[PDB]
Formats: C-alpha cells, structure tokens, sequence
C-alpha cells in the first residue's frame, strides 16, 4: 500500500501527463475552430496544429476524437474554410453594387 | 509521360554509393565463370537514367509553360513573358545543376540541355508562328 | 471604398493554395456582371444575342451612367 | 597547397586550410622527434620544420599579395555600401556622414586575417610544447623574417593603393562616371583613417 | 463550465479513479480518451452533409464540440488532475 | 565485419563540407582502395582456403561458413533450402528492413511531398540538411547488399569450388547464376521505387479496375 | 583545370567571388568581428545589413574560397587526406618506437 | 557552357549543388589520359 | 493484444505489427486472467516503461534538436537566408515562449498581418505596425529572435520594393 501509493502517484502523475497533452491538442483544436470571419490565420495556425496532432507529436492511437479529428480536419477545416472564404466576398460581389447611378 | 518519377534527378544521393557495388562486385566482376549479364551499371544509366533526364527535363519545361502570349515585369522594357524569364531561370539553374565544367560531363546531358533550348525556341517561335503567323 | 479588400486577403489565404482556389469568382463576376450589365434595353446580349423601345433620356443617361459606373 | 590554379588567395582557402594542414604536421612532427630516439635527426626537424614553415607562410604572403592586387578590379561596380563616419571639421562640426565604398571594408578585412594566421606561424610555436624540451621551433623565432614580414606587408598595403590609383586612374573610367567619382576620393579619403 | 461537463465521471471515472484505481492505465489512456460520460457518445460529429442549410457548420462546431465538451471533460479530467493531485495530495499524505 | 568502416561516420572536425573530407568524392571508388580490400579479402579466404585445401578482415566469413558449411552430412538439399528462401525472402527482407527502420526511426517525412519545392528543387538539400539520411540509408543499403552478394559467390565457390563435399556442385552455382539474377532484380527495382519523394514503399495493395 | 581555360588566366576573383561578403565575415567569424565594430554600418541600402555582433549566426556553411567546388577538393582531399594519413603512420611509429 | 559566377537569379542561386546535378561521370573512374583536348567539342554542339 | 472477447469471450486479439493472433484459451477464466494479467502487465507495460520519462525526455533531448544547432558545428552548416520547414517552436513543445519573442511572436503573426495589410496594398498601417515591431525588436533584443528579425527584414525589403512599383 506504500507500493499501492508510490504506484498510484505513479500512474495518476502519467496519466496526468498525457491528459495534459491531449488538453493541449485539442485546446489548439479549439483555437482554431474558435477564428471565424478571420480566414487568415486559419490555414496558418489550424495547418501548423495539423502538423502535430494526427503528425508526430501526438501519433499514439491514444483517443478517437482525436484521430478521427485530426485526420478529419483536411478536408472538414480546409475545404469548408476554403469555400466559406471562396462564398464569402460573393457577398461583397452582391454588394458591389446597386449604388451604378 | 506522368511524373510519378523514374527514380528523379535525386539520384545524386543514391548513385554515388551504388556505384561502389557496381565496382567492388565490379559489375559485375565476381561473379565466378557463368554468363552472367555484367553490365549492368550502366544499362539504365544507359537506357533508363538518361532517358528519365530527358522526360525530366520536358516535364521541368512544363513547369514554365505559364499560358500567357506574353506577360512581364521587366525593369527595362515589356519582355513577354514570365515565359522569357522562366526560361532563363530554368536553363541558369539547370545549367549550373547538371554542368559547369568538362563540357562533355555528358553522354548527351549537353545535347539534353541543347534540346531544352531547343524546345523554347520552338515554343517562342509558336508564339511568333501563332500572333505574326 | 474596399472594393477588393476582401477579394485582396481571399486571394491572399486562396493563393496559398492557388488557383481554382479563386477561378469560380470568374464564373459569379460574370454572372452578377451579367446580371448588372443587364437589362433596360436588355444588356446581357452582348454575346451575340420592343426591349429597344423601353429606353428614353431618362433611361439613357441612367443606362450609359449605370454602365459608366460599373467601368469604374 | 594551390592546389589549383586559382583561389588558395583571394578565396581564402589557404588562408582558412593552410592553417589546419600545416597544424596537423607541426604536432606530428613536435611529437616525432619529441621522442628524443636518438640525436642528431632532431636537427633535421629543425631543419625541416622552419623549412616548411617558413615557405608556407611565404606563400599564403604571395598569395595574399597576387591575389590583393586584384581586388578592387571588378569589385566596387556598387554604391556607398558600408557605413558612415564621424570625422570632424575644421570647426570640429559633425563634418562625415563621409560612407562608404564597401572596397574600403573588405581589404580592411583581408590583411587582418592574413595577420591572424601569420600570426600562427610566427606564435605557432607556443603551444606544443612538451619535454624534453626537444622544442624544435621558437615560439618567437625569426627576427630576421619577422622584419621581412614586415616588409612584405608594407609592399601588400602598398599594393593596395596600387590598386586604388590603377582601378581609379584607368580601370576604367567609372566610379561611376564622375558620377561621383567622388565616390573614389569619399573611399580614400575613409583610407586615410582606414 | 464546472463538473456538469463530467457528470457521471464523477463515478463513471472518478470511480474508475478512486478504487479502479486507474485500471489498467491504457483504459486512464484509452477509454477515459474514449471518456466514459464525456465521449462515449462519440458518434455523428460530422460537419453535416448535405447543403449547409442541414447542416455543415454547428455540426462542424460539433465536429469538435468535443473540444468543448470532451475538453471540458477532460478539462474536467484536468480538473480531476486537480483531484488526481488531491489524490497525488494523499498519495503525498500516505507516502 | 571489414566491409567500408563507415563514411559518413562521423565528421572530421571542422572540415565539415565538400559533403565531408570523407565523401564527397575522396571516398574512392577508383576502382575503389575500399574494393581493392574487400576484393582482397574474398579473394584472400577463396582463393587461399581453395588454396589451404587444394581478425583477419574478415574471418567470420570463411570460418563460420566453413566449420558451418563443411559439418553438413546431407547438405546437398539444405544448399537449395537457403538459396530459395534466402533470394526473395532476403533480398526484400534487407532493402525492406532498412527503408522500415529510416522510415519510423526519425521520420518525419515532414518535407513531405518536396514542400512542393520547384521543381528541380531536385535533391536540394544537400548540403547536408535531410539527404544526410537517405545517402546513409541507401549507402547502408547497397553496403550490406554488397557483403551478402559477395559471400553468396563465396558459398557459390566455397564447397561447390570444389566439392567439399558434394560434386553435385551446381546447386550454389545456380544460386549465383540466379543467386545474383535475384539480387541485380532486386536492387533494380529499388531503382525504380527511387521516386521523388523518399518514397518510402511500404504499401503492397493491389487493386484492380474496381475499387 | 582549365583545358580550354578561361586563358588567360582563370582566376575568379574569388575575393570579390566569394568575399564580396562572404566567409569574408564567416571565415571571419572567428576572425569577425575582433573589435570590428560596425559605425553604423547597417548596410542602409538594402541587405548586408544584419551586423550586429556575435553570433547573429548565418553562420555560413561556406561553400569554400566561392567557385572552389573541385580546388577545395584538391586542397581538402589532397592536402587533409595525405597529412591525416601521415598522422596515422607517426602514431604508429610512435608506438613501435 | 558558361555558368559563370552568379547571384542571379532567386535564391542567390537556386541550384547550386551540383554534381553535375547527378554524376561525377566517373567512368571507372580509372582514366587518366587527359588527351590534350579540344575546343573545347564544337562536335556539332557549335552547330547545336 | 487486444482485449476482443465482446466478439468471443475465451479468445484473444494479439495483433502485433504487421500479425494477428487468435489465440484462443479454452476457458474464459484463462482469458480474463490472461488479458487482466496482460493488463498487470499494462501495470507492468502500461506503467513499468510505456513511457512515464521514455517518450517524455526522449522528446525533450530529441525535439531538442530541432532545426540546426543541438551539434553546434557548422562547417558544413547554416540556415542564414530560409525558412526551410521552419520550426514553430512557439505552436510546438515550447507551449512558453520569452515575452519578448512571445509578444512579438503574437507580432510575428502581427507581422503576418503586415502581410494582409501589404496584400491589400494598405501600406501605412503595416509600415508603421513595422516600425512599432522594430521598436520592441531593437530594445527587448532569444537565439531564433534573430531569425525572426531576418523574416522582419526580409518583409522590410518587400515593403520597399512594393512602394516603388507602386509610386
């Protein structure tokens, strides 16, 4: 139980750690699906999180949301973002103009 | 052709340590008394290697095809086109890739560099053959 | 008054992945151009394609101020 | 240690190289004959040593001095490239703002390496150092030579202003072309305090 | 924004972390990752098809309304780091 | 065992370019001093232990091949045995092995698919950036491909030249003469799968017109 | 090197060829700066303009005295193999001795 | 043909490694006659 | 070795890299002894040496090495005038950067807004959202800073050029 301790502090601090870890992914997950009417540092901050999360900084298979996120997030944040910002300014090209007189 | 790739113009890391195979085996030297079908280095430095430059060198002019008669910036003049400066980026970069020196430092990379040249000016000519003519 | 601003950064953050990325904004600059262009003594037609007779001074200087307006 | 034609020189090859492989056979032979096995060979260390030395050092001089002649010959085709100055007036009123003409900056570079690797081969033997002492070189030797250091230095400024006086007189006739060539006058007045 | 983000987890993990005591460390990796109460619904995210009236944004929110929920919940499990360092407080206690 | 004590270990400090002093190219390859050695050496243990019986650099070869090799007593199948399994299954199982190991041992192959540097940006890294690895990989590759054909012509020899114990020697002597129409199969296509991304070939499906 | 040369006679300038600015301050990076200091010598034009001291490391791996691929081979290659492999056989006498 | 020292074009040279971007031809290399050659190769290479 | 006894209680699923195993015990007391005895020996694997320093400290020294210097030297080295798959130690396992660098790494990306601001030909704002960079640069001025300041300069140069073409 001095074992059961020293083993529970043990795996609660690893455990810990990688909570930690995962924490960060998807706190970096949610930094970038945060940034709406932005469209700049999207593909910015959101590829560089791409480059980690599904990439090597977290290739464990550890969770699912995660794998399924981070190997979704190609064609979900770029394509979507991609043809948001392609429709967006087709806004403005209806807004430009009525004001011809 | 679709440049998957052959292997590329990347052999300059492989081929200079898969040469010691083909003379420490000397390809191919022992090889005790058979026939044996020794060389083999070259054989696709002959056939595949060379013919790879070639298409390599078609695709890389593919990389500046551009599809504009013309268009420039040109801090003197006009110069149509990104087309005139491409093609000078591209023979300044491969000219100083795959010669500098030795001027025969080819089998026929000179001719293959020769036939990208010629290629442009068959394209700068079309543009003339297509505008004037 | 920022009448490319937002086509300027769309084709900025689109042009690092250019450029189909922004070559469907030819497609709605003509239709909407096409829309604009048109009509009131209808004025799509210039694609080789009554409607003449609904134009006047008022709809003149309307028609070639409009049109002037969208040359700008 | 040229080696090849042209840039063991101006291509400071010799100058960066000439150090390592004349080091490697300094220790080699500091240590050969350091085992003092027997007499009379350590002579012809002393002999041998100072000789390749000595002619080492005498060529990288040569090629600094061949090579400094050429420098300012296509070089300085540029504009006030380096810097600045804060020379006084008569008054003593802020009078420079006298810049720059970058071939004042790099021959200012070019014979102060060279006296850094000069300065290892006349201090080159310092440090090797061990007993008997069979100490075969003079970490402050040749005084004779070091005076004709100092001479063949003298004749390398020298032709550095040679080269100032041929590349501004006639090569050829652009600065640029009056065009400052005030700029010629703005390097060699930087020179004068340079 | 509290521990209504991990519910059940308060048995469903907490549980699984008092007396579990973590078993067996892949499950505290995997399945606390799999999150029972928190992402054990992890189903039909999905940035919804068809045309994005229906749906293609919320349940692209929702594509990663685990980095609000699953993230508040493993926040929450970082929260239970707190109390997995209340349980490294007594496993200081008792060491 | 005495087969290229290796270059590019490690850096003769500082002299770090021209690729090292090492190579590049002052690693020859004349015909190769290094050839000359190992060209010595199995011509040494062949040629002089034919010659016996008619850390050496390198005597685990004809030693253990030979107090192994010659202490069969029904050797003439088990001849055949390592000839068959050890062509494909070797040779794929060598130049796979290798290309696994780079390609999860510190990759990232980040500097995926070029960084999309034009075009001809052909190889550019080298100067030493991210082709120090695969000039290692593919050095180590041919390396150890070289020392395998080479002792195959030296079990192809070593009992077979000439009969100890067997005269029915042409079992190995096939297993040069398609011992080495394996291995020079074998390195070509490697060739080919030298396509321009580090490409990496761990893939083996093979789908037909219907997916 | 030169068959059909440059002749006459094919230098390359390399003090301008490499030390335009070069290992002119890389080479010279442990030879510059020494007290070299700058006076306002962010070059104000347009590049060389970094200049501040010690590292702000470019650091160049510097392809040699410039246009020496094959003559840094010859110095290098000759020069380093032929005396490192005195060095070894000195060792060796060393000990024998 | 001549290179021959720049810085053009983009990357102050863009290429720049260059082993003849592939070779060293190095034929065995076990040649050295040298032949006292040429022009360098007009060859038709003038006429190309 | 995958605990699938949901499909069939009494196997198992030892799936090693590039295997499978079904190797099924007969009882499922041996089963779910073998597979809890195989996750004591995940109290033993996942809790001896799965990681708890391995992969921690293993990507501590060898992220450590990140672009080129871990291994100073450097005669066959430099990354004076590239990006070259730069390495956002920021966005990386960093995440702490000096606030200096971090205050100006957020103005690193202010420096990418330069690039928006450029990239929509509004000079003014940028040049001075510059000259507010080169104020915070130059006094607070810790070894990639200087790279950034490269980056700065490099974007000096496009401001410069692009004024020129457009007066």
């Amino acid at each position: 139980v001095n074992n059961k301790k020293i083993s529970l502090k043990i795996s609660e601090a690893t455990i810990l750690i990688t909570k930690v870890v995962r924490i960060l992914e998807l706190s970096s997950k949610c930094q970038e699906l945060i940034t709406e009417r932005k469209f700049f540092k999207v593909l910015q901050n959101l590829d560089s999180l791409e480059k980690l999360y599904l990439q090597e900084f977290k290739n464990y298979n550890f969770q699912f949301l995660i794998e399924i996120y981070n190997s979704i997030p190609f064609l979900q944040k770029v394509t979507k973002d991609e043809c948001i910002n392609l429709i967006r300014n087709s806004l403005n090209l209806n807004l430009g103009k009525n004001l011809i007189k | 052709v679709p440049p998957s790739v052959f292997n590329m113009k990347v052999i300059l890391d492989p081929f200079l340590l898969f040469t010691q195979s083909t003379s420490t085996i000397v390809p191919s030297v022992l090889t005790q008394n058979t026939i044996s079908s020794l060389t083999f280095f070259d054989d696709y430095m002959n056939k595949s290697f060379l013919p790879k430059i070639q298409m390599t060198m078609d695709y890389l002019f593919t990389v500046e095809v551009e599809s504009n008669n013309p268009y420039a910036l040109e801090l003197s003049d006009e110069n149509h086109n990104i087309f005139k400066t491409a093609l000078d980026f591209q023979r300044l970069f491969y000219n100083l890739l795959n010669v500098f020196n030795t001027a025969n430092t080819f089998r026929e990379k000179i001719s293959y560099c020769i036939l990208d040249l010629l290629n442009h000016f068959y394209n700068y000519y079309l543009g003339l053959f297509n505008s004037l003519i | 008054e920022f009448f490319q601003l937002d086509d300027f950064h769309d084709s900025i953050m689109i042009f690092q992945n250019l450029n189909e990325l922004s070559v469907l904004s030819g497609e709605f600059n003509k239709e909407y151009e096409l829309r604009k262009t048109k009509l009131m003594y209808p004025l799509i037609w210039k694609k080789n394609k009554f409607t003449q007779s609904l134009s006047l001074h008022f709809l003149q200087d309307y028609f070639l101020k409009i049109l002037g307006f969208l040359l700008y | 240690d040229y080696g090849f034609i042209p840039p063991n020189c101006n291509g400071l090859s010799c100058l960066r190289y000439l150090p390592k492989i004349v080091e490697p056979i300094l220790k080699f032979s500091t240590e050969l004959a350091q085992l003092n096995i027997t007499t009379n060979g350590i002579t012809i260390c002393r002999n041998t040593l100072s000789t390749i030395i000595n002619r080492c050092v005498g060529a990288i001089s040569s090629t600094k001095l061949r090579d400094i002649s050429n420098f300012y010959q296509l070089e300085n085709w540029q504009v006030y490239e380096t810097v600045t100055f804060s020379s006084k007036s008569q008054d003593s009123s802020k009078n420079l703002t006298f810049e720059y003409g970058v071939t004042q900056f790099p021959e200012i570079v070019t014979s102060f390496q060279e006296v850094s690797i000069k300065t290892t081969r006349d201090l080159l033997f310092a440090y090797e150092k061990l007993p008997i002492i069979n100490g075969i070189s003079v970490v402050s030797y040749p005084s004779k030579q070091l005076l004709t250091g100092i001479e063949i230095q003298q004749i390398i400024s020298m032709e550095a202003v040679l080269e100032a006086i041929l590349k501004n007189a006639a090569k050829d006739k652009d600065n640029p072309r009056n065009s400052h060539t005030i700029l010629t006058l703005t390097n060699l007045q930087y020179f004068r305090e340079c | 924004s509290l521990y209504e983000l991990d519910p059940k987890w308060k048995k469903l993990l907490k549980t699984d972390n008092f007396l579990g005591g973590l078993t067996v460390n892949e499950f505290v990796q995997e399945l606390s990752k799999d999150h029972r109460n928190d992402v054990l619904i992890d189903a039909n995210t999905k940035n919804l098809p068809t045309n994005e009236k229906d749906q293609d944004a919320i349940r692209e929110a929702i594509w990663k309304q685990l980095d609000p929920k699953p993230y508040i919940r493993t926040f929450e499990s970082t929260l239970k780091e707190l109390k997995n360092l209340n349980e490294e407080t007594l496993n200081k206690r008792q060491y | 065992v005495t087969n290229n004590d290796i270059f590019k270990i490690i850096s003769i400090s500082h002299n770090g370019f021209t690729s090292l002093e090492n190579y590049l190219y002052n690693i020859v390859n004349i015909d190769i001093m290094e050839h000359s050695k190992t060209i010595n050496k199995n011509l040494e243990q062949f040629i002089h232990d034919q010659s016996l019986n008619k850390q050496e650099n390198e005597g685990f070869n004809r030693i253990g091949f030979l107090l192994k090799t010659i202490n069969n007593i029904n050797k003439l199948p088990v001849a055949f045995n390592i000839i068959t399994e050890r062509a494909k299954e070797e040779i794929h199982n060598i130049i796979v092995k290798s290309t696994e190991s780079i390609r999860s041992k510190h990759p990232s192959l980040l500097k995926m698919a070029t960084s999309l540097k034009n075009d001809n940006h052909f190889g550019l890294p080298v100067q030493d950036i991210l082709s120090i690895i695969l000039r290692e990989c593919f050095w180590e590759i041919f390396l150890k491909l070289l020392y395998a054909i080479q002792c195959h012509r030296a079990i192809f020899e070593m009992s077979n030249i000439l009969q100890p114990t067997s005269s029915a020697k042409p079992a190995f002597k096939f297993n040069k003469i398609w011992g080495k129409l394996l291995d020079e199969i074998e390195l070509l296509l490697v060739r080919y799968i030298n396509d321009p991304e580090l490409i990496s070939s761990n893939n083996g499906s093979i789908k037909p017109i219907n997916g | 090197n030169n068959t059909n040369q440059d002749k006459s006679q094919g230098c390359v300038e390399l003090s301008y060829y490499l030390k335009i600015n070069q290992l002119f301050q890389i080479i010279s990076d442990t030879g510059k700066d020494s007290e070299g200091l700058k006076s306002t010598v962010e070059p104000n034009k347009v590049n060389t303009i970094s200049g501040t001291s010690y590292l702000n490391l470019n650091c160049q791996p510097s392809s040699q005295g410039l246009t020496d691929s094959p003559t840094i081979i010859e110095m290098w290659l000759l020069i380093l193999k032929y005396i490192n492999d005195l060095w070894k056989i000195c060792d060796q006498f060393i000990e024998f001795w | 043909s001549q290179e021959p020292m720049l810085d053009a074009d983009r990357l102050r040279s863009s290429w720049t490694f260059s082993e003849s971007m592939d070779l060293n031809y190095s034929n065995p290399s076990s040649s050295p006659n040298s032949l006292g050659n040429l022009k360098i190769l007009l060859d038709d290479k003038a006429s190309k | 070795v995958t605990q699938e006894e949901f499909s069939t209680k009494r196997l198992l699923f030892k799936f090693s890299n590039s295997n499978s195993s079904l190797y099924e015990c007969r009882d499922a007391d041996e089963c779910s002894r073998l597979l809890d005895v195989i996750r004591k020996a995940k109290d033993d694997l996942c809790d001896i040496f799965h990681v708890e320093e391995e992969n921690s400290k293993r990507i501590r020294e060898s992220f450590r090495y990140l672009q080129s210097t871990q291994q100073t030297p450097g005669r066959e080295n430099n990354r004076s005038p590239n990006k070259n798959k730069r390495r956002s130690m920021g966005g990386s396992i960093t995440p702490d950067m000096s606030s200096t660098a971090q205050r100006l790494k957020f103005l690193d990306e202010g420096v990418e807004e330069i690039d928006i601001e450029l990239a929509r030909l509004r000079f003014e704002s940028a040049v001075e959202t510059l000259l507010d960079i080169e104020s915070q640069l130059e006094d607070l001025s810790l070894m990639l800073l200087n790279l950034i300041s490269l980056k700065i300069e490099q974007r000096r140069e496009a401001i410069s050029s692009k004024l020129s073409q457009s007066i």
